[PDB]
RNA sequence: UCCCAUAAAGUUGUUCUCAGUUCGGAUUGUAGUCUGCAACUCGACUACAUGAAGCUGGAAUCGCUAGUAAUCGUAGAUCAGCA
RNA sequence: GCGGUCGCCUCCUAAAAGGUAACGGAGGCGCUCAAAGGUUCCCUCAGAAUGGUUGGAAAUCAUUCAUAGAGUGUAAAGGC
């Protein structure tokens, strides 16, 4: 990938900067696999899957050259 | 022999033929001659006591690791195991490269045909 | 002494890189360097170890990957 | 060397690190049982015979398996070499500290046993390393287990500088 | 005409004397040229070279009387990646 | 009648000496060994777990709990 603006989502993390005001954890509902990700993340899923439902994900220091859902599950071997 | 575990072969050139040892192997072998007189000869039983001794205290000052870092896999392995990729979905859901896992042949992680 | 088992084998000299600390017990032939009577005045070569040189278990080195990262711009 | 290597650093702790009424009742090294063993019962453990005149002193015995369950059970193949450390070769291939040789796992365990016969595998390739894998880089088996002077872990434990593990 | 100009070989052929061996670019690896409103299962081929498939071929397969093909070949029509 | 047995060795029945029957209940033998024979030395059993490429809970030598619960070329009792 590349540096020099990280894509930072607009919407999305003025929902959180100012959802963030305290310990609440209200993280995504996004069923959006495009956001990207600062170093203030504070505890809380995401919903990185649309099947019919919003589905948690890893919160504390996970993949870190990512700017999307790496591990957020759909499928697997069947 | 000596430069790390052991390479035994012999009547070749030294310059590039460490590609058994894990990380690194002939290609970078040849390409970091990085020392004081160090270099293929054809003669890889002769002509060396201590110059292997500098071209191998650069080797543990090479802090590029080779094989110390063969777990650099297994720890970035390690770091993915949460279903993301290069350990969780690719070696937790037991799927194949290439992202064409299978439409073409495929022997290293699936070797039954 | 009742011989008949374990054939010829003394001690040795070893030097190393650093403060030369291999001399203990031996079986190792080879052609002499240069022989003492702080060590072997007979033919010195056991040759050289790690016995001294870095040891990994009271000691430091270079660490693993890496951190988070997406901390200094990115 | 390691002769008065058990002797260098011991006479003093091993002369303290109990407080017992007299010298000898306070210990000193227990002996050792350099054995070896196999996977195979034909032509590794018929050509895994030197290693011992590599690390041990006994030029090798044919003991087998005892208690040999279903299948363990052999008859005479040199598995297991009784090379115990007697008095002469009570200094053998076992306290060398060459169990450094391969800068993985050196602390295994937070103790070592509740049976006080000890066992300190070298298994890999950790020892007899001084030597070039020449035919030393096959099947391999080791059997380091020897009690030592200390009842349980406890005392055994900090004074174990030694063999540092 | 005028830019891709070593275009790739037959032109001297550095380099690895038959061990899976300095032949490898498959996976158990590190991942990347730049034009995207977002590579976790949502292509690449890759160099940093992971050194694998491999040593002539079955009940199971590939050009053929001139430059066509053996081998590739400047690139790209198509289109913000890649034959 | 058919079938099965017919000689020699060990135990139980057999009632604390010996002996003692039935188509009563169990196993064996028709050898083997120059050494497994004679003599002088020298040594020591099981069921027990340790954590030791490897582990087949059992591939090993130790260590200690080890009381004959081991081993005797061959079945069983009496013995060591």
């Amino acid at each position: 990938s590349i540096k020099k603006g990280p894509f930072v989502d607009e919407h999305l993390m003025k929902k959180v900067e100012a959802q963030e005001g305290s310990e609440k954890k209200q993280v995504i509902k996004t069923w959006s696999r495009r956001s990207t990700i600062f170093p203030n993340f504070i505890g809380h899923t995401f919903a990185v899957y649309d099947g019919r439902k919003h589905v948690p994900v890893y919160v504390t220091e996970d993949m870190v050259g990512h700017k999307l859902g790496e591990f957020a599950p759909t499928r697997t071997f069947k | 022999a000596r430069i790390a575990g052991v390479d035994i072969p012999r009547e070749k050139r030294v310059v590039i033929s460490l590609t058994y040892i894990y990380g690194i192997g002939t290609s970078t072998a040849q390409k970091i001659l990085e020392e004081a007189n160090v270099s293929a000869d054809t003669r890889v039983k002769d002509l060396t006591d201590d110059e292997l001794g500098r071209i191998r205290e650069v080797v543990d000052g090479y802090k590029v690791e080779g094989d110390l870092r063969r777990e650099t896999n297994l720890n970035i392995k390690r770091l993915m195991e949460i279903s993301s990729y290069r350990g969780i979905r690719h070696r937790r859901g037991l799927p194949v490269r290439g992202q064409k896992t299978k439409n073409n042949a495929r022997t290293r992680k699936g070797p039954v045909k | 002494m009742k011989q008949g088992i374990h054939p010829e084998y003394h001690q040795v000299i070893f030097l190393d890189t650093t403060t030369n600390f291999k001399f203990l017990s031996g079986s190792t032939k080879t052609s002499s360097e240069m022989m003492e009577w702080e060590d072997g005045k007979e033919y010195p070569v056991i040759r050289l170890d790690i016995s001294s040189d870095s040891h990994p278990f009271y000691t430091g080195r270079q660490k693993f990957a890496a951190a988070d990262g997406r901390v200094e711009r990115f | 060397r390691l002769k008065e290597k058990f002797n260098t650093e011991v006479t003093e702790n091993l002369m303290k690190k109990f407080n017992y009424s007299s010298v000898m009742e306070v210990p000193k090294i227990d002996k050792i049982v350099v054995n070896m063993g196999v996977g195979d019962a034909v032509q590794n453990s018929k050509v895994l015979d030197n290693a011992v005149e590599e690390l041990e002193l006994i030029t090798g015995q044919k003991p087998l398996v005892t208690k040999a369950k279903k299948s363990i059970a052999t008859f005479r193949l040199r598995e297991g070499m009784p090379i115990g450390a007697k008095v002469t070769l009570r200094g053998e291939r076992m306290y060398e500290f060459l169990d450094k040789l391969i800068s993985v796992s050196l602390p295994r365990v937070r103790d070592f046993q509740g049976v006080s016969k000890k066992a300190f595998d070298g298994r890999g390739n950790y020892t007899l390393g001084v030597k070039e894998q020449l035919i030393f880089p096959e099947i391999d088996y080791d059997k380091v287990s020897k009690v030592r002077g200390m009842d349980i872990v406890i005392v055994t434990t900090a004074n174990t500088d030694e063999e540092a593990r």
